[PDB]
């Protein structure tokens, strides 16, 4: 969807012209950044249900009020729904790491998020707490390389900005 | 529309699967021959006017019934129409070659093209020949074996991309058939 | 952004810099138009609230583009100046067309052709003629989307119909120019739940407008006519002619064997010896592709149905007229030496030498003889 | 469009008959329970957000195939779409209950709704369930025996209006069936 | 097991398969102008279009036979009862043989690269085994309509 | 004008959104291609009136008919106008070598070229002969580097395609 | 609009001069710190929501006359208006920082902004303060000495870009003054 290639083809198509020299000049930027983002993608993929385990609980540590009766988490199955809800965001961030743009984020998790969580009484603050706790726990020796963490954190704080 | 990187996420989204290191090497290979695809698209769009004017005249000079009155390429306006009717085809195959898959020409150019040429009275088998000549010229160009004009390249193989632009050109044949 | 009260940007005509913005909206067209008494009233800038003027723009120039709050900030930047009174609703619907959120579902998602139909339906409320598309694809492909969306707003039809202060809406004008542009307009604009996003192609007016003949179906252009203009015809009679239509309007059923390219095929009883009707006229379609690889060459085969082409057959009949008026042969009493059709007949021999012994073959067949004009 | 008072004049206009005192008592009865219909429409539109969010979640939690990938209510955008796709239905049934007959939702909301959901790929039997939950909630509300929240009313009968809102709710059951 | 010469031979047919049917039906008229005559069988586009389709069918049916290298598919869903449907439709059985022999004479000219209008670009050699095999296939289909 | 940066900012502006990650991903492609195109630009610039001298005359060698009376070249001053006309195209190609896109070519030489040369009887074939003669005279040892000649020829044949 | 590479060709076009190796090293330097500008634009747009919400609330909490009735930021709609009225400003300064010169916000955002706020009755000196706070936050972010949240960077100098985004923010001050 909203990738690097699908802006330069849609601009040339809306102008109604051939793929010009600046248009293939921008696909060269993929060759230098894919080596950084694809290795971030599968270090995310091979470790993925760990960072729902050690980070989906941080919202409940920050917001223990929503385990009360009459709240967003009543029983255990709603907590399972919460872990499923945040695992979906972790999957979409992996999809945007491989695409090269924020294409899979917008229409799959972001577009429409404002109404559901308002209508179903889900607080976005508990979402961005769990996302931000995953953001600041990144470091160069253990987690990934120096350039993987950069846009891995950039795709995270994009979601943080869009949810707020 | 959809590029080659975005083709695998809509396949992995159908199973709710993370894209992992088991299918990433097919993408990294696609990135590794980025310059080969890139110079090939450039070699297509460099000589694109003779590519169109040669193909339409070659389609004419084998079937000279279109030039006769009552032909579909008879008058001056209809020849101006046909010279662009295939230039758009080349313009969208150049998009599909750069994007890495045949999604950008299938719903934009090819969707609804059949009944357009049926309702106007365009002979489909003549347009089949006209795009086959363009396919032959394409594999002549991006393999650098055009006997008519040579371009300089770094040495290596390019047939993997030459079969790609061949598989784009029969989709334009099938959608009009 | 540009002026606290503006009239018309880009100065296409010279006479628009003198032209002031209209102080009061343009009135109705002076024809009588019997349908208009049934249709709800127009929505101008003066009478509407800012809630309903936005709802009616989203209902007409967007179809039902089905917009969220997070989607389309660019529509609302243009709305942020309309609500301030910077620009008219004419330049506002120009600004909506140039936006990306209009592009990503109408220029983008659709094809080359019905994007033009989707522009006519969204801006002028109607459907174009074929010669109007003909001078419009030249604007769209060779001059771009920008001049194409500019060509509606600076058009006399838009200026005369909606002015500077009324939202686009479908107008019933009494006397129409063609009789076909009435019901093409009605067919292009159904009522609620229109959903231009649903059908990726519509495939129906894209072949009815594609030629000046072949007017579309009766029932599609009498479906969205208002109630009591068409009721007491829709209990049981045309109702099953309607649901059997709307089933085919789902998935964009193609009209290749229907309304265009119609061909009365021969009776099945005339070819029962040959094959069943589910497989007659299918033939293998072979594509052989050469590339200097061996790893990457390919061959493809597929049986495909081959329709007869009436356009190519009509050209061939016009070409063969020259042989019709050039005589056949002289005759005389000596014809008794050539009893049948054996005048100028001869045996054709073909001899098939090949490497295998079993596949050798000898011919003889008797047939006519004619020399080609190149020899 | 057409209200209940305007329904009898289009019936009398078909015979060129004056509306007289032989059929006027049926409308005078309709005027007599004006406050009952009026408080009922208010009781519908008072708690209308939980009415929608409960019904679609109840339609979800019985058929959890829509939440699976490839489901029609899978992604976040399509769930935002479905939450309004039934809110419009409730919004038009509230019009039809106030107007007194099912003419305002018949050509405005229901005309063309079937092929829209067919061309979109919306599962019709799921939308059948989603609107029958809304019908059950409606007869719970306007009879004031919602065990979940009670509203104060003057005492009396309201079942004549409760069958009315039931007969409105299978009309869009029938229209996309 | 003739690999490359077979694939070069089918390519010389299916590429220029669009000329060959239109040249053959014009040659079919070129002998007999009473076919386009009022009362003829090659009257208006109801019938002229079916002629172009039918000339195309028997053309292609031979290229798959040549690709497979044998005449099995030319008798399976091709030919077992093509004569009697033609006498049931009332086509002239004489000029159909002429139309078939124009295809033969053109295919044997395309394979041997002896076309006066278009010189093809091949590898150096001689396709004498395949120029006669398509003649055998075309006689197989000419023996049927007789 | 039509550069690499002015598509990615206009797309983000027409969408009405911040410069996203794919947007700064495409400016990285400038860092790898500018080193090839800027050295092509000043080898063009320091040698420029040589390649009007030895290439503006090639159209007169190909088309000697237009030095006849009643033609596009009547006297010496029209031939000076012709050399000025082709030096302008050589300047615009240098401007597009430095910009990174075909921006300075479009509205400065190409947009409107179809009417002037039709109305003032100037044949475009003699223009593209002189451009094509400068295109095919490029080679790796003498003229420029291996990658300079690539897009130097690509900006030339773009003009060749647009004039025809 | 105009970027930094396209700024020198419109200067050389005024004298019909070829761009040569006498002014090319100023752009080769601009290319050399491409990654510094690139990470700086990313550091701006990463934390951009708190950048806006903090600045507007800081403009409020020093001048609490706007919250009083008759204030320009009094009601809920006008506060929603003002929260985006500066987000657009940040959105265009992010364009101008990436493009390398102040041409893209010059005629797109700033052209006609003065009489808009004059005709609407927006207090200009309050908007001066609101964009000054955004300038201070910008030089805090792209020098990585925001005491409030730290981002990781490669070591080096970035003040050449920090004066650039300062010179963009006084143009928004001058055009509204
Ligand atoms: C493709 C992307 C994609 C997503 C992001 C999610 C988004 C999402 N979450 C929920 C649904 C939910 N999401 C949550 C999650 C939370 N509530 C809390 O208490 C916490 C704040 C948070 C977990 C940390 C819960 C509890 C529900 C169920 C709410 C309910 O059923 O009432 C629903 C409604 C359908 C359902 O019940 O599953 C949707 C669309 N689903 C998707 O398909
Ligand atoms: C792909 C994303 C990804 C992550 C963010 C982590 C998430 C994560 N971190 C830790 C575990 C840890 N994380 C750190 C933090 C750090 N360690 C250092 O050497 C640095 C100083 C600093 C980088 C931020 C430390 C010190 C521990 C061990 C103690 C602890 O559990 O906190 C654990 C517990 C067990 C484990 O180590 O796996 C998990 C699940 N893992 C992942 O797969
Ligand atoms: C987005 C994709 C896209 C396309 C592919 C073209 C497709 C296309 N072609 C034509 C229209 C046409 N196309 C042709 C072309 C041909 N007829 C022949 O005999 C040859 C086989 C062939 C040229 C090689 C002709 C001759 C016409 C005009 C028909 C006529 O009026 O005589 C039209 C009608 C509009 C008009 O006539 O102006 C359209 C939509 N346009 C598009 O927008
Ligand atoms: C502005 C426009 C512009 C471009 C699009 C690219 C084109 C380009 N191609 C290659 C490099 C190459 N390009 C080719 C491609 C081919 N060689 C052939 O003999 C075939 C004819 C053709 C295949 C279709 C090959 C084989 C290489 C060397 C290997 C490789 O890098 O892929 C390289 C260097 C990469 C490297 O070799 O390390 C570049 C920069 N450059 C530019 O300046
Ligand atoms: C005036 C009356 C009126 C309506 C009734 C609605 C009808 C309607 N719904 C949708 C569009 C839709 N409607 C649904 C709804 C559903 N799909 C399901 O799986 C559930 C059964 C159900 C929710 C309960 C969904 C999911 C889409 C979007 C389809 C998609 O893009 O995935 C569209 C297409 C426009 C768009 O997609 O934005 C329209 C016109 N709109 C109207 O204007
Ligand atoms: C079964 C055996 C058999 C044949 C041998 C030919 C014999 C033959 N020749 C001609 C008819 C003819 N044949 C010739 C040919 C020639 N005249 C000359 O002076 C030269 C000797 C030669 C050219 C070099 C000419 C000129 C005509 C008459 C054409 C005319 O003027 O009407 C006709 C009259 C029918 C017609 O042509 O329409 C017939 C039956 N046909 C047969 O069916
Ligand atoms: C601004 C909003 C607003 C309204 C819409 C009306 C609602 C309203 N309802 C009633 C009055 C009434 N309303 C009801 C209706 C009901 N009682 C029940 O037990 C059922 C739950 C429900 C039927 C659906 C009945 C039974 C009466 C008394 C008899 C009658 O007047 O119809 C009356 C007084 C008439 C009278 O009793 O003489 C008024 C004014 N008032 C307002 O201020
Ligand atoms: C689908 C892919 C595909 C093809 C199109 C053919 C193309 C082809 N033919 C030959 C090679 C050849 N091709 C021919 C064929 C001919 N020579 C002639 O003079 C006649 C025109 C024609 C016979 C009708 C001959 C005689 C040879 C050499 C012997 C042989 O290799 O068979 C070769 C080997 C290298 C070469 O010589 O070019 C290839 C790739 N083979 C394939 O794999
Ligand atoms: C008026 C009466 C009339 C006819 C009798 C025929 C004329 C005709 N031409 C050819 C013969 C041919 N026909 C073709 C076919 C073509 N050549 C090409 O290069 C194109 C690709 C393709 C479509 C034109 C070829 C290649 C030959 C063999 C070479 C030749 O004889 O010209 C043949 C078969 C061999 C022969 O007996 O001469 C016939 C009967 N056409 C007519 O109109
Ligand atoms: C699998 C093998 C296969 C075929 C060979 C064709 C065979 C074939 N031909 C026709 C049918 C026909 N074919 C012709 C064609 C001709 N008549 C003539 O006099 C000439 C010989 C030739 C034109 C040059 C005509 C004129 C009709 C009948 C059209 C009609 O009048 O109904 C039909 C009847 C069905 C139909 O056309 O609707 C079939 C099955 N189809 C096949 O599926
Ligand atoms: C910024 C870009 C830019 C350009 C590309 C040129 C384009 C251009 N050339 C000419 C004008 C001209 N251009 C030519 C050139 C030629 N005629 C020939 O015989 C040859 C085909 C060819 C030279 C090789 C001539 C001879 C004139 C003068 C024609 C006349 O005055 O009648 C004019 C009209 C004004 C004038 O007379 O100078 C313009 C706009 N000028 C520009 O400002
Ligand atoms: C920036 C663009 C640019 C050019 C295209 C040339 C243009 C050019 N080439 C030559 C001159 C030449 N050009 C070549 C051609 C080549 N030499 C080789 O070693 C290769 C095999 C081949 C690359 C195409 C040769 C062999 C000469 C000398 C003989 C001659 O004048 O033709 C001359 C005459 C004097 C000179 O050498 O400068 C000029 C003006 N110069 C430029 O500044
Ligand atoms: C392309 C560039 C672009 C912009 C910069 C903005 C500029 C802008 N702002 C407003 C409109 C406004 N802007 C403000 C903002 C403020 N008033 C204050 O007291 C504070 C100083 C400041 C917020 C920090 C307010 C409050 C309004 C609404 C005025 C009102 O109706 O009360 C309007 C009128 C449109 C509308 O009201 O919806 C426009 C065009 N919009 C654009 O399209
Ligand atoms: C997808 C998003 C994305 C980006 C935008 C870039 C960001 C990026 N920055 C640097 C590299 C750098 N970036 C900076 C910039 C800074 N250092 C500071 O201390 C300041 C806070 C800040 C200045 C504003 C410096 C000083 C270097 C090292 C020198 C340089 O390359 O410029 C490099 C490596 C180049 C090199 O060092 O050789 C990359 C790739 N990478 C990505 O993956």
């Amino acid at each position: 969807m909203k990738s690097v290639i699908t802006t330069v083809v849609s601009a040339a198509d809306a102008a109604g012209r051939f793929p010009s020299n600046s248009d293939l000049e921008s696909i060269q930027g993929n060759i230098q950044r894919s080596a950084a983002r694809l290795e971030a993608a599968e270090k995310l993929a091979g470790n993925h249900e760990a960072v729902v385990k050690e980070a989906g609980d941080a919202c409940f540590a920050k917001y223990a009020y929503l385990k009360n009766p009459g709240e967003a988490g009543e029983n255990q199955e709603k907590i399972n729904k919460c872990y499923r809800d945040v695992d979906h965001y972790m999957r979409l961030v992996n999809y945007c790491l491989v695409v090269g743009g924020t294409g899979p984020l917008d229409e799959w998790g972001i577009a429409g998020a404002r109404e559901v969580y308002r209508t179903l009484n889900l607080p976005t603050s508990a979402y961005v707490a769990s996302i931000a706790y995953t953001r600041d726990r990144l470091c160069v020796p253990r987690d990934m390389s120096a350039q993987a963490g950069v846009e891995f954190s950039a795709y995270l704080d994009y979601l943080i900005n869009a949810l707020s | 529309m959809l590029d080659a990187f975005s083709r695998v996420v809509v396949n992995s989204d159908a199973k709710a699967a993370y894209v992992g290191g088991s299918d990433l090497q097919a993408l990294k290979s696609f990135i590794a021959d980025g310059n080969k695809r890139l110079d090939a698209v450039n070699s297509i769009v460099s000589n694109a006017s003779c590519m169109v004017s040669d193909a339409v005249s070659g389609m004419i000079c084998e079937n000279p019934g279109l030039i006769s009155p009552g032909g579909n390429c008879y008058t001056n306006r209809r020849m101006a129409a046909c010279l662009r009717d295939g230039e758009i085809i080349l313009r969208y195959v150049s998009y599909a070659l750069l994007a890495g898959d045949a999604s950008v020409l299938e719903d934009r150019c090819l969707n609804g093209l059949k009944e357009t040429y049926i309702a106007l009275g365009v002979p489909t088998n003549s347009s089949i020949r006209a795009v086959s000549i363009m396919k032959a010229q394409a594999v002549a160009f991006i393999t650098n074996t055009a006997t008519e004009r040579k371009m300089s390249f770094a040495a290596g193989d390019c047939t993997s991309l030459a079969s790609e632009v061949a598989s784009y050109f029969d989709r334009v044949g099938a959608a009009i058939s | 952004l540009t002026l606290p009260g503006t009239a018309e940007t880009n100065l296409a005509v010279p006479s628009n810099a003198v032209r002031k913005v209209q102080p009061y909206p343009i009135a109705k067209p002076p024809s009588y138009s019997s349908v208009d008494s049934l249709r709800p009233a127009r929505v101008s800038r003066m009478d509407a609230d800012w809630a309903t003027i936005y709802e009616q723009v989203r209902r007409q120039v967007m179809g039902n583009a089905y917009v969220m709050e997070g989607e389309a900030p660019d529509i609302d930047v243009a709305f942020s100046q309309l609500k301030g009174g910077n620009l008219t609703v004419r330049e506002f619907v120009r600004a909506v067309g140039k936006s990306a959120s209009y592009r990503t579902r109408f220029m983008e998602a659709k094809s080359s052709y019905n994007f033009v139909l989707l522009n006519f339906k969204h801006f002028l409320g109607r459907a174009p003629t074929q010669e109007e598309v003909s001078t419009h694809i030249q604007i769209l492909a060779t001059s771009g989307l920008e001049a194409e969306i500019d060509s509606y707003i600076d058009s006399d039809e838009y200026k005369a119909l909606f002015g500077d202060h009324v939202v686009p809406y479908v107008v019933y004008r009494g006397t129409y120019l063609s009789s076909e542009r009435f019901n093409r307009m009605v067919k292009a604009n159904p009522g609620g739940a229109t959903s231009d996003k649903a059908k990726s192609n519509l495939n129906m007016i894209a072949t009815v407008a594609a030629d000046l003949p072949t007017d579309a179906i009766d029932v599609m252009r009498g479906l969205p006519s208002p109630i009591t203009s068409e009721t007491l015809a829709f209990g049981t009679a045309y109702y099953w002619a309607k649901v059997e239509k709307e089933a085919s309007e789902g998935r964009s059923a193609s009209p290749i064997g229907e309304k265009i390219g119609k061909f009365d095929h021969a009776p099945i009883s005339t070819y029962t010896s040959l094959c069943s009707y589910d497989k007659v006229n299918k033939a293998p379609q072979i594509s052989v592709t050469n590339v200097g690889s061996d790893e990457h060459s390919y061959v493809s085969v597929t049986s495909k149905y081959i329709a007869p082409d009436m356009a190519a057959a009509a050209q061939m009949l016009a070409d063969c007229q020259k042989y019709k008026a050039g005589g056949n042969a002289p005759t005389g009493k000596w014809m008794k030496y050539y009893p049948g059709t054996t005048v100028n007949m001869a045996p054709y021999i073909s001899l098939n030498d090949t490497g295998s012994d079993s596949s050798r073959t000898v011919s003889v067949t008797l047939d006519k003889v004619k020399i080609s004009p190149n020899k």
